[PDB]
DNA sequence: GTAGATCATGGA
């Protein structure tokens, strides 16, 4: 079989809010794997989001991101008017600063060819091929991506923080996202293990399905 | 212990090698009485050196007072490394260290 | 074929209250945030840049959908459909409807939103912070309250990071007054009647690249706290001379110019096949000359 | 047979709120076991299974009448109008802390008028201390806890939805709906199972106030509330934990830090040598954004993870420091926290020295000596923290050169002044921390402590490590010198 | 067109203490904090220069909205409600009414940012004691002086005032400055300029912020920064835009190969009154007055 | 008859 495509992913600010934190900006530790998903899928310029529905992504954590809250005169849509000042709500939003992981992609469940780990790879062969739209990102749109770029199992050669899927952990992260309310978030439960193995474990494997 | 810290200690080996000499000379000359005071002297030397108001003021003053201690065996071992400290420290730096020593001072028993 | 403009701006030496947070007591807190090596950096938000660049753009002709009213410090829209076509505020940055949000894709057809081509992280302080505040107390005899606070504030450089898709613009000449604006950046909001600091760029490390990826976000630190020095990073130089970030990509300019000069070995350097200008304004007319060329807009 | 409704730990799709809920719920029906021995007596025969991480109920005919009567059983009012949930022993608690847990739930669940119907304002003075002060609280009469079993169930059929639940922030916390123009759409949805949870959620969850220094506790009461949210590793520790907490007086909710609350929550907990202690919790601060706002607002969340040894160290210093003082005026009893307690709880918690900001939250942030003052209370409490610490022994004794040279100085004026000229230790104390105060940079600070390390005299401590001291003082950052000579001015002994 | 004035301007050497902050016990602490390579200088808030510029506004003649009582050191408004069209103030700084048809705040044309000494702070003291043998608690005391000068770096847009005529007064504020807030009685401080560096142009991009820099870390030289002369030669300034005067001048004029420096083609005067008059010609004439 | 807009609705 094809080894799994490792693409290391270096970000100086990201946030990952939670599902149901929407009075406040509470962050994820680690990127849940809708994110993930979502952030390769701009990087192939593929609009669909049910085109890869089936690829395996592992994430590895090589440092641990500290936690910073910042205030925000964030909008919303409550009247009708824009100028009336009941649409800007100051709140806080947590933030992650020097987010460094590896990101595993394993396209062996995907039934739509070429899959995600090939146009990825075909991207990174021929960056003037690749057809998308906007700046790569991982989290909000302001949040651009420092490095990511092709690695091996051992980049840092040091002690990783894998996402291991542990029905008794702490971290509750989506790997398919409702963006309108939350009947088709679809959840799993992570915990965060500190390991010194240069390949994901099984358990460390997260497929994207639909919540179909 | 990194260079500095040990030019730093020796540093304040010496002023407590000068203060023993300093002293030894104020109590062979005033032998006379009960006792010869002990923290008058601590007292007088601690104004001396706050009495300083540049540098060419307390380092004269400094020197003086490390020739007046005497031999001072950890100059000896010493030359070059105190001789450079003592010329290119800021004066208040050094006088922060001749107090640190006149405090860490142990009088003979 | 994409074509993406990435760079890194350094902001001048001076004292700075800018972003702000929630106020406690007296004290009006910068809002900061632990950034490199786990040290506190003072921290200016996204929104912040992105309103500044918007008010550069109304500033100067340039027709605007989000008109921002001085008088009454409120925002209006001319237009309550946004037409990227013909505004550049929604064409640069964006915009998002009353359906995008109960609907999950982007078509209702009318488009739903539009993903602004223009993004910028955060600006923070290229040294750490330390606690410094400043007395308020009004004049007058009459000592009520609304009377002594604390102001904080920063005197440190502050270093930020953008990037933009100039093929997503719906008009691809409007990348050049964007330029011109984030070189002429009027003022980030913040206390410019205490905190005068003026935000315009004095050294850039540009990338003009059909690449999706810049490795040259943040390529400016110093550290050592209260000093202004602000040299390259060391990680930024290594990545360069390894083989990644073309240097013929590559845009530096402003007075980290002088410093990459009088480096040794400059001239055998990687770094030295750069498009390196000391003059701003000359980098900035080089790279827009090949901007035009790249991009067809002559 | 088949439960109708299954709730376990161990489901993947659940977050921390939702096992708080289970929690909850599995003390209400422990409690209503209790109270109702035989499945007979329980409307619509509802009976229950419950293991150590897992919770079914059975129950026959209508779904709605047997939902109806366990919430309506498990949601209750007493004749004051106060919130009574069963979950929690009513008898056991007194008056005070009911009126507590009422007013918190009130505060940071029932935000909204919507989801209350109020009564009058129930006045009760009871004595203490042969004082009767004047407790004033919202009495009410319905609140939505007691009639979700509608919303659970459908309207026609009685029965138990087979769809998603569309809730609100009453229900889960912080789950608002950002744009109010999409109020049908953009809202949280949930199972019907996990929305009983949730309607559980608050007996778990315990209320603590917090009050800011910055402003005088008797000039303004304090609003702002925080929420112990605890992480759930079993039904019955979780629930041991809570009926434990039942014991703890009502003047020890009153905090003045995060950190504070959550070790509050499991300050109780036994440690257990040979059980390798760790419990997480979260804490969210309700605040009002503006003196005229309507509603409390969800402002942060802190996440606390405690092991042995923090608990260990919060233990001995709740034990050691001054407790909450209870200063009782006109119909109003105002508990004064203490500074010192909070801030080293803080300190814990964050992983850092418990000394690490205590100069610019002790004496530049105080008013007329409100905060010095207590230090000399807490004197013993200084001298058992430096003591016992887990590291640092260096520090301590530069500790005692400080402290040394300060009896000199002092002892110095002492002799000139003789009696009835003598001044006290406060004076002089307050000349001193005041010099201290005076020193902006490291040059100039460790130039005057050099100074009065020499005018306090002969010092056997220093001469003993002369180079440890020195070094000690030559590198280590001025600002924790500072620190470090203000609590050893503060673990003085005349 | 969007025209700005910006300026650094640099004060006369002289015994400064006109920034105390809260006291600590017996002695007066002036504001201070950290600044170029470490060190700590001695800041003037900027609310101080623009309440000297107040007072100048008002002295003068100008209609002024918040009238200050000399006699009664209290401050009084002559309208409650704020009026930029017609008090010279309130268009200048701006106002911001936040309590319980006409706008209730305004920007403000005038940006300022903190007076800073050119000098690190020694940490020089001055001991006061009241004259007499009866002494009580408040008989001696302490003050921090600096011996030093402070410069600011301003910022106006000239486009912003409700009327372009008031820029004026405003440079004649600044080249005029009433006494800065401070201790006038022991340390009488005159804040008026004595080095300008002007900038009059419609980018509202500005590399004057700061320019000047000290030869000596403990002396009065004030010589004007590397930067930014490294700066105008690069071309990056327009030369046509700088307006620099003041004693600084004299020592622009003995640098060498000054004569071949874009420096040169600057609007350069030793005498301030003349620098202020073309500026002001050269202001009125693009704004139209 | 139903969804969008509008208005009430909350203290010691």
């Amino acid at each position: 079989m094809i080894a799994p495509l490792i693409l290391y992913l270096d970000v100086p600010f990201t946030t990952f809010r939670e599902s149901h934190a929407r009075e406040m900006g509470k962050t994820y530790p680690v990127p849940p794997p809708a994110t993930v998903y979502g952030m390769l899928l701009s990087l192939v310029g593929e609009t669909n989001v049910y085109r890869h529905c089936g690829v395996e992504l592992a994430i590895a954590m090589l440092s641990s991101p500290k936690k910073s809250r910042i205030l925000r005169q964030m909008r919303r849509f409550k009247n009708a008017d824009f100028s009336h000042p009941e649409n800007v709500i100051p709140c806080y939003q947590e933030i992650l600063s020097n987010l460094k992981c590896l990101i595993w992609v394993r396209s062996d469940e995907e039934k739509i060819q070429p899959s995600l780990r090939e146009r990825i790879q075909l991207a990174f062969d021929h960056p003037e091929l690749v057809r998308r739209f906007g700046c790569l990102f991982l989290g909000e749109s302001d949040q651009l991506i420092k490095t990511i770029k092709l690695a091996r199992e051992d980049y840092l050669e040091g002690v990783r923080q894998w996402a291991i899927r542990d029905n008794r952990g702490r971290l509750t992260l989506p790997y398919w996202v409702d963006h309108v309310g939350s009947r088709n978030t679809r959840f799993l439960r992570y915990r965060i293990e500190e390991m010194d193995r240069l390949s994901p474990p099984d358990l460390a494997w997260t497929m994207v399905q639909s919540p179909i | 212990n990194s260079e500095e810290d040990k030019q730093y200690l020796i540093f304040i080996k010496v002023f407590q090698q000068a203060m023993k000499g300093n002293f030894a000379k104020i109590y062979a000359k005033t032998e006379e009485g009960k006792d010869p005071p002990i923290k008058k002297k601590v007292e007088r030397l601690r104004a001396e050196l706050n009495y300083c108001y540049d540098e060419l003021s307390f380092k004269e003053y400094l020197s003086d007072f490390l020739v007046r201690g005497g031999l001072n065996k950890y100059f000896n071992e010493h030359q070059e490394e105190i001789a450079l400290l003592i010329k290119k420290s800021p004066w208040q730096e050094i006088r922060i260290w001749s107090l640190l020593a006149i405090a860490s001072y142990k009088p003979k028993d | 074929p994409n074509y993406y403009l990435y760079g890194t701006v350094l902001t001048r030496y001076g004292l700075a209250s800018l972003n702000h947070d929630i106020r406690r007591g007296n004290k009006t807190i910068l809002q900061k945030g632990y950034w490199n090596n786990g040290k506190i950096h003072s921290f200016v938000g996204s929104s912040a840049i992105r309103w500044a660049l918007r008010f550069y753009l109304q500033k100067q002709g340039y027709l605007v959908n989000r008109v921002w009213d001085e008088e009454e410090h409120i925002n209006r829209l001319t237009s309550e459909d946004f037409d990227p076509e013909k505004f550049y505020d929604d064409d640069i940055f964006g915009f998002a409807l009353l359906e995008s949000a109960e609907t999950e894709e982007d078509t209702s057809s009318t488009p739903n939103q539009r993903m602004g081509a223009l993004g910028m992280n955060m600006a923070v302080s290229l040294t750490p912070y330390d606690g410094a505040v400043k007395l308020g107390a009004k004049s007058g005899r009459e000592k009520d309250s609304t009377s002594l606070h604390f102001t904080e504030y920063h005197a440190t450089r502050y270093q930020y990071y953008f990037g933009i898709d100039a093929t997503h613009l719906k008009d691809f000449s409007r990348i050049l007054p964007m330029i011109d604006g984030i070189m002429n950046l009027p003022k980030v909001g913040g206390s410019s009647n205490i905190f005068n600091y003026p935000f315009c760029p004095d050294s850039l490390v540009f990338q003009w690249t059909n690449h999706f990826a810049s490795y040259i976000s943040y390529c400016f630190e110093y550290c050592d706290p209260k000093s202004k020095e602000a040299k390259l990073s060391q990680e930024f130089i290594d990545e360069v001379e390894c083989g990644q970030i073309d240097p013929s990509k590559l845009w530096i300019g402003g007075t980290i110019v002088k410093d990459l000069q009088q480096l040794d070995n400059f001239e055998s350097s990687p770094l030295n096949k750069a498009h390196i200008y000391r003059n701003r304004n000359e980098m900035i007319e080089a790279l827009k000359t090949v901007i035009k060329r790249d991009l067809g807009l002559e | 047979t088949q439960p109708k409704i299954s709730l376990s730990l161990h489901a993947a799709d659940t977050t921390i709120m939702h096992r708080v809920g289970m929690t909850g719920l599995y003390m209400t029906l422990k409690r209503l076991e209790k109270q109702y021995p035989l499945s007979r007596q329980r409307g619509g025969h509802i009976s229950w299974f419950l293991t150590a991480d897992t919770i079914e109920l059975f129950w026959e005919g209508s779904d709605f009448i047997a939902l109806s009567w366990l919430i309506n059983e498990s949601f209750q009012l007493d004749d004051t109008g106060l919130i009574h949930l069963v979950g929690l022993d009513n008898d056991r608690i007194d008056l005070r802390q009911k009126i507590h847990i009422h007013e918190g739930i009130c505060g940071v669940f029932l935000r909204l008028n919507k989801f209350y119907q109020a009564g009058e304002i129930i006045n009760t003075e009871l004595r203490f201390e042969e004082k009767q002060v004047e407790y004033q609280y919202k009495s009410l009469t319905w609140y939505a806890h007691q009639t979700f079993a509608e919303k659970l169930c459908e309207a026609d059929t009685q029965q138990l939805r087979h769809d998603y639940i569309q809730i609100t922030s009453w229900l889960y916390l912080g789950g608002i709906v950002r744009h109010a123009r999409t109020q049908n759409t953009t809202k949280l949805e949930e199972k019907p199972e996990y929305a009983l949870a949730l309607l559980f959620v608050p007996v778990v969850c315990h209320y603590c106030l917090l009050h800011i220094p910055s402003e005088d506790l008797k000039e303004r009461k304090p609003h702002r509330y925080l929420v112990v949210i605890p992480e759930i590793k079993d039904f019955e520790d979780a629930s041991q934990r809570r009926w434990r907490l039942q014991q703890l007086e009502t003047k020890q909710f009153h905090v003045s830090s995060l950190g504070e609350a959550g070790l509050l929550y499991y300050s109780l907990d036994d440690i257990q040598p040979e059980v390798a202690y760790y419990q997480a919790c979260q804490v969210w601060l309700y605040e009002k954004t503006n003196k005229a706002s309507r509603q409390r607002t969800l402002m942060s969340i802190e996440e606390i993870k405690i092991d042995k040894n923090i608990l260990i160290t919060y233990q001995q210093v709740q034990k050691y420091f001054k407790t909450n003082y209870q200063i009782i005026k006109y119909k109003q009893i105002f508990i004064k926290v203490n500074p010192i307690r909070s801030l080293i709880a803080d300190n814990l918690v964050k992983g850092i020295h418990w000394w690490s900001n205590f100069w610019e939250k002790l004496v530049i942030e105080d008013s007329k000596e409100y905060l010095f003052n207590q230090l000399f209370s807490n004197r013993e409490g200084f001298i058992i923290m430096a003591e016992n610490s887990e590291e640092d022994k260096q520090y301590l004794i530069f500790i005692k050169v400080f402290q040394q040279a300060m009896k000199g100085n002092f002892a110095k004026i002492y002799a000139k002044t003789e009696e009835g000229k003598d001044p006290p230790i406060k004076k002089k104390v307050e000349r001193l921390r005041a010099e201290l105060n005076y020193c902006y940079d490291e040059l100039s600070f460790k130039e005057y402590l050099s100074d009065f390390l020499v005018r306090g005299g002969l010092n056997k401590y220093f001469n003993e490590h002369q180079e440890e001291i020195a070094l000690l003082i030559k590198k280590s950052p001025w600002q924790e010198i500072r620190i470090w000579s203000l609590l050893a001015i503060a673990s003085y002994k005349p």
